[PDB]
Order: structure tokens, then sequence, then C-alpha cells
RNA sequence: AAACUGCGAAUGGCUCAUUAAAUCAGUUAUGGUUCCUUUGGUCGCUCGCUCCUUACUUGGAUAACUGUGGUAAUUCU
RNA sequence: GUGGCGGCGACGACCCAUUCGAACGUCUGCCCUAUCAACUUUCGAUGGUAGUCGCCGUGCCUACCAUGGUGACCACGGGUG
């Protein structure tokens, strides 16, 4: 879980 | 500890000093010299408790500073020096020798010995080594170093030194 | 991993709001994607 | 500040430990001295005890070692061109122990020429034995040889070192070759 | 005295316009290899008042060698090997005589921070003949003669007659002094060490040099009756010195041809004045 | 097999393997002169460690380390690291209120030099006192004896 | 060759690193301008009313280059050689943290708070600063990336690579709007307006660059060989300013007509121009910081104004 | 604004107060440390030529070197300490400035140059003495002595000379033999 | 008197704001390090191009002191 | 005669030894809690090579490597006028 990307959204 | 105590407390002293409870909080710390802490008498107790002659501290300065005790044929004016086994004490005002010597219970010994006996001094020796120029040195007990030594001579072997000159008069073998 | 090898994505406490989004940009959007459609030889 | 002691770590089973006390002098550290190449600039640093050391921040000499001749002379350094820690070090060129480097070849040649008087470099009762392997001889044809350091910059100030020869500078040599 | 006399001269603006001017130029070139580094500095400040377009550019490092801080790591940084040198070829003429004069007084006196005395008398020539390998056997002679200068005397004539006119021209009362003799000596003996490969042409004056002191010295080791007790010692020293670097140019230089001339010289200085009682000192330790 | 297995090239410090020497003595052997010292206290130098050619700075024989203090032996339990092993030493614990044993025992990493071969589990080692050579390492291999 | 720029008495004190300096910028508002160097790796703040140092702070090691992020002295990011970024708040040290491959350039974009990480690795770090979290990473596709820069006018993003190509990227949407082909990695970048860049390299050529023509509009070349490290442009008369180590160039933006040159006496590490003035700061290798007045190419800064009088 | 003018070839100092305008203008705009002809102090300052040295602004902050403004700083000064120190640029809002008179004019100043004002003390370290009397090796530094009479009321009038130091006495040659023989003992 | 130089203040006191082998007790090592003071050693030169007639002692400064001063204001200057 | 020799002290001084210590290690031995059974690699946990820093030995630290280390013989965690 450590590792896992975060994933962002374009506002 | 954080820092190295000046202060040596009248229980921590060594238990062969025969220090009484009820005189003071403190002790005659030591001076630095050529035996140990643990294993010297200082020359305040040994000039105020033992022998009688001063009654306080200021005393035992008053007398040293008068240049009336040698110690080892030479004088000394520290009232803290550390004296200790095998050490030879001239007092030539009162027509005195001393010789520190072990007794059966463990202390320190007031022995008068006659003032020929007083002339020389027996050290143990502690290293032997080669210096510069290829000069042996031996290394005794107490901080004495000699150069150019007999070659028979080793590590725990006796010495007798002439205190007039330093040197080595005759030895004993360890056997 | 060891030493911060690999890079983690734990929140950061000391790093928060520490600073502000501050923008001055003189060209509409509109604009910056017709200008990035047709950058260089494109 | 930098500090080196011991009671920052974990422990041998895994658990941590928590304070006692606050940072103490004797355990201090001190910023590296990364030793470029350049005019030589040298700072001295009052350490425990009283004594000094000599931290070079920059040097380009130093007294280098022909052991098979026994030849020691003095001479400049050009560049570093291998080291076993870090290619870091390679790139910014950072003089440390153990780091191959190229010096100035021209005082052995003087030596060897005034010596056996046999020309070297040159284009195209036991006696003197003057012999040398190909690789010196193709190396003093280039004019540069490889010597790796002995010394440490960062403490005496100075970097001094040995020509590389033999089983070693084939090493080094591979090594060189297969980082291109 | 002279530091007043120099430092008038240095605020010439137009040296060559001055009234002989053509002694004064060789008055500062002796001055040049004066022991005394501010003799020699406010020297250097009067040449350059000639602003010779050679000279000129190389100041700055010229007075960094008669700054006592400075002058090793100029040694580095002021190289004139013929593959890398700060000098260019051109200027190699006029930029060596004020190079070589310099070096000289630094050699007698001081090269580096910790090169003071006579003990380190023998850093100092070896540092100065190390920077000096570099060049062509034309310009390494303007230093050898320089070096070589109280033993002229001894080059002229043939090498056989040199050797035999010594003897014959020696006198008891007046004779070079055993002290610069050694220094001519060590001196020599480094010269042959370190630029062997520059010294082919100049070597047969060498021998005539280096045997006829030899020759002279044991002359004198006859005459131990009329001479102190005390010289004894330095003379057998020197004599030493000889006959070991005689079997240093005999051991190298096995192409060389030598001339039968030399081959005489060689006996009448080395070999025949100590063969006849060679039974008596070999015994303890090999002789020279 | 090999020795440069490493970055830096493995050399044996006291050791000079550069001098030139003249073609008959080429001719004959490249066999570099080991060195190996006497460790005092009665023990035996192994053979294979003179004839041997591994390069370990931490070896008591070919290595620069110093042999003092005090001597144990334990069992040998665990070879699974580089050039260092687990062993194990089992004793006894007195308690005096109920005036009994218990039974305890203590794991000690130690060195091992290259040169002590055919070591299983289960072996006595001699064991020597030594300055640290890591963070939980403090003791060489001194002697191996089969169970 | 006609400029007679002028070296300087003390106009502020203690304006002395021990032995070298490292990297001189200056703050947005000119009120303080900042200085690092070798030994014991220092910070240290010069205010311009006062003409002296407000404060020196020592580093653990030292700093390849830092980004002033506030308008005044008070926020401030270190880069290290040692992987470590370092944080100053108004007080001093805020907070440490490790990149997880060694930094050659960053460079932070003021929009959306991210900070680009430009180092010894195919991908470009990010980092948010809003929110303390590490943002997803990008990937450049080249093996070693050197220099980074962001264009104020319309933010767009371009790394430099060892290969030789720049590569343009969107802080929106993360994706890569463009790619350009130029032996010789890129040495410095720099964008200039909406229209125009540089390239540098180590070979010694300056390359500008239009965003819409892959042909350089023109090319100035150094003789020497030597890597220029910094190139900037001045607006009002339209002269782009590039420093190596040996020597600087100035010469205008069009036909490339130079203006003057300064060599020192000692190399330089960098160079920085004082806003609308021409006043010169240079940090090279000498415990000195060497300072330059170049009447023709502006009038003396407000704080240094008797400077004009005492020409 | 008042002037503190000293003439150090007879050591001779001076306050004048000038309270025109007109006088002060010359001085104004120019750095410290700098020669001016002050010939518009008046008919007596005729070829005469100063040296500006220092001074106070009305808040009583001397002036520094090297700091260059019109007005007061905060520079770390001597463990150095954030004294405020006013700007080397002279200006109109001056207490006082100082002058040293390095030439002389044609007239003399009734207060400086008129009279003289004696050096007090003379030297002591015998070196020096000998450079102040040109003495060679042989002359002797004792009779060379400066002298001072001293005298006060209800005191019997007296002279006083200083203690030469580095002078050789056969205290000192004694000193080094002793040296030397505990060389030659150890030796043998 | 004043001023310059040297040594000590890190010990004894006192104090409301931390802590399970982390401290602590006993043994054991310095061949892996540091050291003010005490004590004992050690502490001379042949020649070696520096030439001719500082080792009977070599160089440059600065306090105390004299005198002129500025400000609401320091023993600030 | 700018002769030659000298006594008893004071102060300072490179290095060796000694004294007073200081600092890192080895071995032996701690209270309650299992309704804490697993832990360490959660910015190095174990070991190898080279290096930085440090008074010195050492993951003390940094680069490149292997997957190690401890545990019911109670590890680890939590407590404890």
């Amino acid at each position: 879980k450590a590792f896992i990307p975060p994933k962002e959204k374009p506002i | 500890a954080r820092g190295p105590k000046k202060h040596l407390k009248r229980v921590a002293a060594p238990k062969h000093w025969m220090l009484d409870k009820l005189t003071g909080v403190f002790a005659p710390r030591p001076s630095t010299g050529p035996h140990k802490l643990r294993e010297c008498l200082p020359l305040i107790i040994f000039l105020r408790n033992r022998l009688k002659y001063a009654l306080t501290g200021d005393e035992v300065k008053k007398i040293c500073m008068q240049r009336f005790i040698k110690i080892d044929g030479k004088v000394r004016t520290d009232i803290t020096y550390p004296a200790g086994f095998m050490d030879v004490i001239s007092i030539d005002k009162t027509g005195e020798n001393f010789r520190l010597i072990y007794d059966t219970k463990g202390r320190f010994a007031v022995h008068r010995i006659t003032p020929e006996e007083a002339k020389y001094k027996l050290c143990k020796v502690r290293k032997i080594f080669v210096g510069t120029k290829g000069i042996p040195h031996l290394v005794t007990h107490d901080a004495r170093t000699i150069r150019y030594p007999d070659p028979l001579i080793k590590v725990n072997d006796t010495i007798q030194i002439d205190l007039e000159t330093g040197k080595i008069t005759d030895f004993i073998k360890f056997d | 991993a060891s030493k911060g090898r690999k890079l983690r994505f734990h929140v950061l406490s000391k790093l928060l709001s520490f600073m502000a989004p501050i923008d001055h940009t003189t060209m509409n959007d509109d604009a910056r994607t017709e200008l990035y459609r047709s950058l260089f030889g494109q | 500040g930098i500090s080196r002691d011991n009671w920052h770590k974990r422990r041998k089973t895994g658990g941590k430990r928590k304070p006692y006390h606050k940072k103490r002098k004797y355990e201090l550290g001190r910023p590296a001295a990364n030793t470029k190449i350049g005019p030589r600039r040298i700072h001295t640093v009052r350490v425990r005890g009283g004594n000094k050391k000599y931290r070079a921040l920059r040097l380009d000499v130093g007294n280098f070692s022909w052991g098979s001749e026994c030849c020691t002379r003095k001479t400049r350094i050009i560049d570093v061109v291998y080291n076993a820690s870090n290619n870091e070090l390679v790139r910014t060129k950072t003089l440390v122990k153990n780091c191959i480097v190229l010096i100035d070849s021209t005082p052995y040649r003087q030596w060897y020429e005034s010596h056996y008087a046999l020309p070297l470099g040159r284009k195209k009762e036991r006696k003197k034995n003057a012999k040398i392997s190909s690789l010196l001889e193709e190396q003093f044809q280039q004019g540069k040889l490889l010597a790796c350091i002995a010394s440490r910059p960062g403490q005496c100030g100075r970097a001094d070192g040995y020509v590389l020869e033999g089983k070693e500078l084939e090493f080094y040599l591979r090594k060189i070759k297969a980082r291109k | 005295q002279l530091i007043a006399h120099l430092q008038v001269f240095s605020k010439f603006s137009n040296p060559r316009a001055l009234y002989l001017e053509s002694k004064l130029y060789e008055l500062y070139l002796q001055l040049l290899l004066h022991q005394d580094q501010m003799v020699q500095k406010i020297t250097l400040d009067c040449i350059m008042t000639y602003k010779h377009p050679h000279v000129l550019p190389y100041r700055e490092n010229l007075q960094r060698l008669l700054e006592d801080r400075s002058f090793k790591e100029e040694i580095v940084h002021f190289s004139i090997s013929e593959d890398n040198a700060v000098v260019k070829t051109a200027h190699r003429a006029d930029l060596f005589p004020i190079l070589m004069r310099i070096l000289y007084g630094r050699m007698k006196n001081k090269t580096g921070s910790k090169t003071q005395g006579k003990s380190a008398s023998g850093t100092r020539m070896a540092i100065v003949l190390r920077f000096l390998a570099g060049t062509q056997p034309e310009e390494i002679q303007i230093f050898l003669d320089l070096l070589f200068e109280p033993v002229r005397h001894f080059k002229n004539g043939e090498c056989h007659s040199a050797v035999i006119q010594a003897v014959e021209d020696l006198d008891l009362s007046k004779v070079l002094p055993l002290g610069r003799q050694h220094g001519i000596l060590n001196s020599l003996e480094i010269v042959l060490k370190n630029i062997s490969h520059l010294i082919s042409a100049y070597l047969p004056k060498i021998l005539q040099i280096l045997l006829c002191m030899t020759a002279t010295v044991s002359h004198i080791l006859d005459q131990r009756e009329k001479i102190q007790l005390r010289f004894i010692n330095p003379l057998k020293n020197l004599r030493r010195l000889g006959i070991k670097m005689v079997t240093d140019i005999f051991l190298d230089w096995e192409s060389y041809q030598f001339r039968t001339e030399e081959i005489d010289a060689v006996f009448h200085g080395a070999v025949w004045p100590q063969i006849s009682r060679l039974g008596s000192e070999s015994q303890y330790s090999p002789t020279p | 097999a090999d020795i440069q297995t490493e970055r830096a090239y493995q050399k044996q410090p006291t050791i000079f393997q550069n001098k030139k020497r003249v073609l008959l003595g080429e001719t004959g052997k490249e066999k570099l002169p080991r060195y190996y010292k006497n460790i005092g206290l009665g023990f035996k130098t192994p053979k294979e460690a003179i004839e041997g050619t591994y390069i370990d700075k931490k070896c008591p024989f070919t290595g620069n380390v110093s042999i003092r203090g005090r001597i144990l032996s334990g069992v040998v339990t665990k070879m699974k690291m580089q050039r260092t092993i687990v062993i194990r030493r089992d004793y006894l614990h007195y308690i005096r209120k109920y005036n009994r044993f218990e039974k305890r025992h203590k794991n000690m990493s130690v060195h091992l030099s290259p040169c002590f071969r055919d070591v299983q589990i289960g072996d006595i080692v001699t064991v020597g006192e030594c300055r640290p050579l890591s963070k939980t390492v403090r003791f060489n291999v001194l002697k191996v004896t089969k169970a | 060759n006609e400029v007679k720029i002028y070296s300087l008495i003390e106009l502020i004190q203690d304006f002395e690193m021990p032995t070298v300096c490292t990297t001189i910028k200056v703050s947005k508002d000119g009120q303080y301008i900042l200085a690092t160097g070798t030994y014991k790796p220092r910070v240290r703040c010069y205010d311009t009313y006062q003409l002296s140092l407000k404060f020196e702070r020592c580093l653990d090691s030292e700093v390849v280059t830092f980004e002033i992020l506030s308008d005044d002295y008070s926020k401030i990011v270190f880069l290290h050689n040692d992987r470590y970024i370092e944080f100053h708040s108004q007080s001093g040290f805020y907070y440490k943290t490790r990149i997880p491959k060694f930094g050659r350039d960053f460079s932070y974009h003021y929009p959306s708070c991210d900070l680009y990480f430009v180092g010894a690795s195919s991908e470009v770090y990010r980092l948010n600063l809003e929110q303390g979290r590490y943002l997803n990473p990008l990937q450049t596709d080249a093996a070693e990336n050197n220099v980074c820069d962001i264009n104020s006018v319309h933010g767009l993003f371009a790394t430099g690579t060892i290969e030789g190509r720049v590569e343009c990227w969107d802080p929106r949407t993360r994706n890569r709007v463009g790619l350009l082909d130029c032996l010789p990695t890129i040495s410095a970048l720099k964008f200039n307006g909406a229209l125009t860049m540089a390239v540098g390299t180590t070979t010694g050529q300056v390359l500008l660059y239009d965003l819409r023509s892959d042909k350089p509009l023109l090319v100035k070349d150094h003789q020497y060989g030597l890597p220029i490290k910094s190139v900037h442009f001045q607006d009002s008369l339209d002269l782009i300013l590039s420093a190596d180590s040996r020597i600087v160039k100035m010469w205008n933006k069009n036909s490339g007509k130079i203006f003057t040159s300064l060599e020192p006496e000692h190399d330089l590490n960098d160079v920085c121009l004082y806003p609308n003035s021409g006043m010169l700061l240079t940090a090279n290798e000498t415990p000195k910081m060497g300072i330059y007045y170049i009447p023709v190419l502006g009038p003396a800064p407000r704080w240094c104004s008797f400077l004009d009088n005492l020409t | 604004m008042k002037l503190n003018i000293s003439f150090p070839a007879t050591g001779c100092q001076k306050l004048i107060e000038v309270d025109d305008e007109r006088k002060l203008r010359t001085f104004y705009e120019k750095r410290m440390a700098t020669e001016v002809a002050a010939d518009a102090l008046g008919e007596e300052w005729k070829g005469y030529v100063v040296r500006i040295s220092g001074g106070n602004d009305k808040q009583g902050f001397p002036m520094k070197q090297g700091v260059l403004t019109h007005g007061r700083v905060r520079l770390l000064l001597s463990e150095r300490k954030r004294k405020s120190v006013r700007g080397c640029i002279v200006d109109a809002n001056l207490s006082v400035l100082n002058l040293v008179i390095v030439k002389k004019g044609e007239k003399d100043i009734p207060g400086l140059t008129d009279t003289t004002v004696p050096r007090r003390l003379g030297p002591k370290r015998a070196s020096r003495i000998r450079k102040l009397f040109n003495l060679s090796k042989e002359d002797d530094v004792r009779q060379y002595v400066v002298r001072k009479p001293l005298n006060k009321e209800g005191k019997k009038p007296r002279t006083k000379a200083p203690k030469i130091q580095r002078l050789v006495t056969p205290r000192v040659l004694q000193h080094k033999r002793r040296r030397i023989a505990l060389k030659k003992q150890r030796t043998k």
C-alpha cells in the first residue's frame, strides 16, 4: 500500500 | 561523571589512612605523582596523624615550607605529595629517617631506619624497552626510568638504587 | 526501498499548506491548447 | 549538526530506544571535504586534544612512487578516471582515497633516460635491467600515467599514491573499459 | 648601499636613452646571480624597464620565483619542456639568460620554505636540475658554465697535459679552498646523475676537471709532513669522491670512445698514485 | 576460483607484487609470496592457510587482526552469511530460592576466515576475542573440531 | 570595446565567503541578496538598505542550487549532493527530506504548488507543496536529465537530457506536448518570453530557439570549449548574457552583435544581474565576491544611488 | 556645525564654530579621507589642504570608512555586535566634523601653527634609541637616554630616566655561558 | 595606583519541568583511542661554493599617559 | 684580552614513561504483564567491498552487493507512589 501511486483527477 | 572531581570525601578515602569519622566532610585528595592514589600515603597524613608533629593543615603547610622534609633525598614542599611503598623520608631537624613498609595488617607502618640504610631504596622493574639510538631503558614501579641497565635484568626483577645518584648498584632476580 | 531509495506517498505533515497557489498567466486556456498542438514542426 | 552517535540506531532485535541525553561534543561530525582539482587551497581544522587536521579543499600536485623502479617524483594531477565507491565522484572530479587518477609522466621519463640512457616515449655484480611492460610503454607514449591515491586528502591535506602496474593495472583498465 | 643605487635606476622610463646603458645591462645580469633576495627583486625591476617584447609577458612567473612562499608552486607551473611549455619557442632564447641566473642565485641561498642551511644544499641543487632537465643540450650549457666557473683553468689544454701541469703548478701557500672544492664535487655528482642525457657533448671537459683536482689532492696527500693535521681528513674525502665519479663514468657510457690522452690522464691521477700501496688499504674494505 | 570478485582490486597489503625481474625467473613460476603469522597461545596455523590464495583482511592468520582476551567454545548452528556464522552456547543458571537450575542459551555471531572448510552443523568451535569487526561481531574462529 | 567596466569602497561589508562562492541570487523585491559557499556550507543574506549581512546559517552539505520561494527571504529550498532537500522558514531549519536519486537541478511551478526534480534518473520527480504527498511521476524516457526550466508566460515545462534533446511537458494533465532534437549534452536551458528559448551546450554554443520552428534563429559560439553554465536575458537593451568559467559574453538578441566582454581573475561559479540596473554580481573561486558596474547598460540601483555621483 | 582641526606637524588641535552655510557648502557631498582645498573657510585659509578624518552627526553617532550612505546603518562591529553607525558621506546633518591639515598655506592660523606642542616621551628600547640618535655599535646607548626633569612645589627637584631594555649586561652573558655549560655537561 | 601578560571558573553547591539491560552492579580488554597537571627521562655544535670586515642579543606595533571633541543618553564613543 | 671557565634557583618547551581520569567494547545478572505471538527491512533491519566523517574500532554515515537477524529457553510491545 505504501508504494501504490496516488491518482489525481483534473479539476 | 560529567567532569573530574577535585573533592575527595572522607568516607571515600583509603581505609589504611586510619581517618576518624567526625573530623570533617573532606579528606586530603593526594596530588598526582609516582604512586597511585589508592596505594599512597599523603605527606599531611604521615606528618600530622602518624607522627603527631602537626595539629592542623596550616600547621603542616608551615612545617613543609621550611624545607625540612626530604623524600628520596629531594626537598618536597607539597603537603599532598603521594608517598608510597619503599619510600625513604628524611627529617634532618629531628635527625630521623623513615621507610614506608606495609605491616602484617596491611597498613603503612612508622618504621625507623638507620641513616646508612637511608642511602638506597628498592624498586620493582616494570618495563624494558629500546629507545632512540638503540639505548636500553628500564622503567620501575615508582615512575623512575634508567638508561643503560644491566642486560641480565628483566621484568619482575628488583633493583637497588642509590638515592644520591639514582643509579643501579645491584639487583635481585625473580626466582 | 532502503534509505528512501523507492519513492513513498505517505502524507507529509510539516509540508502541509506550505504555499498557496498563485498564478499569473496572460494566455487564455484556449490559446494555450492551440499553441501546444502547433509546437515545433507539429 | 552532524552526529555520529550510536543511540539513534535501532537495536539488534529491531526495537527502538528513547533518548536519555542530548548530543555530546565528542560525538560531533564535520562536513565532508569534496577535494576538487585546481589551485592549492587547504584549510586547517582544530580537533580534539588541540591537534590540527589539514583539510585540503583543492589540490593539483602530489608525489607518486614508481615501485618497480623505486622512483618517487612530484607531478601534477590531470583528471579522475575511476572510483570504486561511486561514479558521481568521477563526474565531479573528487579526490578521495583509492581513486584512480591520471598524472604527468615527464619526471619519470626524464629519470629513466638519465638512468638507463635508453629512449622512452619517443615516436617512431648484476647489471642494470631496463625492461618495461607494453602497457606502461603505451601510457608513456600517451604521456599520462595511471595512479592510485594512497593518502586521504581531507585528513592530511596532500594527495599521495603509487603508479598502477601489473594485475591491478589490467583489472582497473578492464573496469574503465567496461564502464565506457 | 647597493639597494639605494638600484632603486633610482628602476624608476627611469627609457633606460635605452641613458648614457653608458650598455654597461648597465651587463651589471644587471651579474647582479641576478646574487644570493640576497632583495638585491635580486630590485635588479629584476631594472631589467623590466627595458620593455623587451619577449621577456615582459613572463614577468609574474619570474617574481613568484623570487618569493619564498610561491617558489615550489611556480616550479611545477612554469614548465619549459618542449612538449608542453608555458614559454613559447620563439621566446626561449631571450628568457633563458634571465631565468638561469635567477635560479643560480636561488640554488646558492634558498629554493623553498625549508631549504636553507649547508645540510639542505644537496636538496637545492637537485630541485633546480630536475627543472632544467627538460631543456635542450644547448640551453643547459649556460647553467653549467655558471656552475663550473671556478675551475675553468683546468679546461684549457689537452687532457694528459692538463693533469701534469696542475701538479707542477701547485703551491701549498695558495690553493682553492677545500670547502668550496667539496661543493664543486657534490654539485658535479648531482649533475651526472640527473641530466646525463644532455651531457654527452660536455662530458670530455668534465673528465679534465675531475681528473685534475683528484690528481692535485693526491699530491698534497703525499706531502703530509708540511700540512696541518686537521686538513688530512677533508683531503681524503675529496679524493674518495673523485675516484667514485670516474668509476661512475666508466660504469656508464659504454659506447663512448675514449681518446688515448684521456686514458693517460686517468692513470696519472687515479691509478698510479695509489696502486703501489693497494695491498695495505683494501684488506679492511674495498677502496674506491 | 577467481579472487577478484569485488569492484576494487583485492590485494594482500603487506606483499609487493610488481617487482620486476629477469626473464629466467619469470619463466619458472609466478608464485606470489604468502603472508601469515603465528598467533601464539599454542594454536597452530592451518596448512592450507599457508598455501592458500584467498584474500581476507579479517583472517586471524593472514589478516590484520589481533587475538587477545577471552577464549570460548561453542556449537556451530547456522552458516548463511558471508564469512560469518551463528553459534550457540548452552549453560545452566542456578536459582537459590528453590535451590535448582534452569537451562539457558546464548547466540553468538562469529567471523569465519575462508580457511576453515568442511564445517557442518553441530561441530565444536573454539573462538577468540578481538576488536569489533562489525556491529555484532567481536569474536573470530580459531579452531574447528568435528562432532 | 569602449564600455569602461568598473570593479569594486566596500558596498556591503563582509561580502566574503571563506574560500569560494557557489551560487549568488537576489530576491524578487530586491531587498535581500543570498549567497552560499565552501567551507562549512553557509547561507548568508545581505540586506541592501543596511549594507550588511542579516544572518549566516551553516549547513551539513554543499548546496548545488537553491530557490527563493517567498517574495522575501522567509522560505528557501536547498538541493544537496547528498540527495537531501532542506526547507528553511523565517526562523531557520524547518524540515529535511531525501530524493530517490541524485538531483542535477530543480524548478518550482508557482501555480498548483508543484516543484519538479531533475536529476540522475530517467523519471522527473514531482513534489506537491500544498499537500505534502508526492505526486504521480512523469517518465521522460531519457537515460539522464541535466537541466529544467518553467515558462512564466504560459506555464510550459522543458527538461534537458544527456542525449541533447529538449523535451517539453505540460504541468496540467502531465502529458508531453512536444519534443525537440538538436554528442554534447545540454549545459543550460532558459525560457524568455512567450516564444523564445535558449539551449546551452558543453562544447560552448548558444542556440536561440523558437517554439514553433525547429531550426535555430541564431547561434553564438564561444571560442573556448568550456561549457556555459548560465544564460540570462536583459529586456531593455535586448541583450543575452551567456557566461562560462573563462569569460562572460553579452551580445544582442538579434544579429548577434557583441556588447562587451569581462574576464576576471578567477573562474565564475555563477553570475547575477540586479534587476533594471547595470550592476553585475559574480560568484568566483575567491573569498571575495566580484562586483561590477556598467554605466551604459543601466542606472545604478537605488540603494547604491550615490555610485553614479562617484564615477 | 563645528570643525575640529588638527595640525600633526606641530600637534595642535582647535575647535571652531562656523555658522555660515556658504563656508560649509564646499565640504558637502564629499567622502571621508579625501583631500579638500579649504579656501572657502576664510582669508586665513589660503593654500591650505585638509583631510576629512571623521565626525559625529546630531545624534552623536560616529562615521565609518567602509559604509557609503547619507544616513545611519546597523553594522557588526567589535564577538561582534550590531552597532549603529553614520555613513562616510559628508552631509549638512553633522554635529561635528574633523579635519587634519596636510599642506601649509601662506599665513598662519593664530591657534594652530604659531605655537608648538612638544613630544613628552623619548624612546626606551636600545635599538630605537640608536636609530633615533644615529648611534653606531661603538656608541654607548646609556649616554643618549632622554632624561625628564620633574619639579613640584614643596618637593626637591628631580630628574628621572627610563630603564633600558635589551641592553647587554654581564648577567645576560653569564646566563648564556651557563646554558652552553649545561649543554657541555649533557654531552659529557 | 593605572595599564599590559599568565592561570582558573568543566570541581563543591544549589533546581518545580526524562528515562527497563536504555541506565546500574560485578568481572574483563586497551595489540582499536584521548589527555591540563604531578613525577622520572630526553633536551651541542666536523665539512658540505651564502662570499669582505647582529650572536656583546634582531624587527614592527600597541595600551596605561598628554591633549582636542559629539549626543537627552552608558564605564557608549 | 668584544680572554677562558663556572654555583644555587624561577619560567617556558618537542617526544617517551607515570598519575588523575575520560570514552568505546567482552562476560555475568534485572520487577509486573501472553486477554502483547511474533518482530525487524516504517528513510538500515543482518552481513560483504570501497570510501566520508570521527581521537580511534564499528551501518556511525554514504554508494554498489547478498537476504539476512531475534523468538514459548518468552522475542517484540505495554506497564511499574
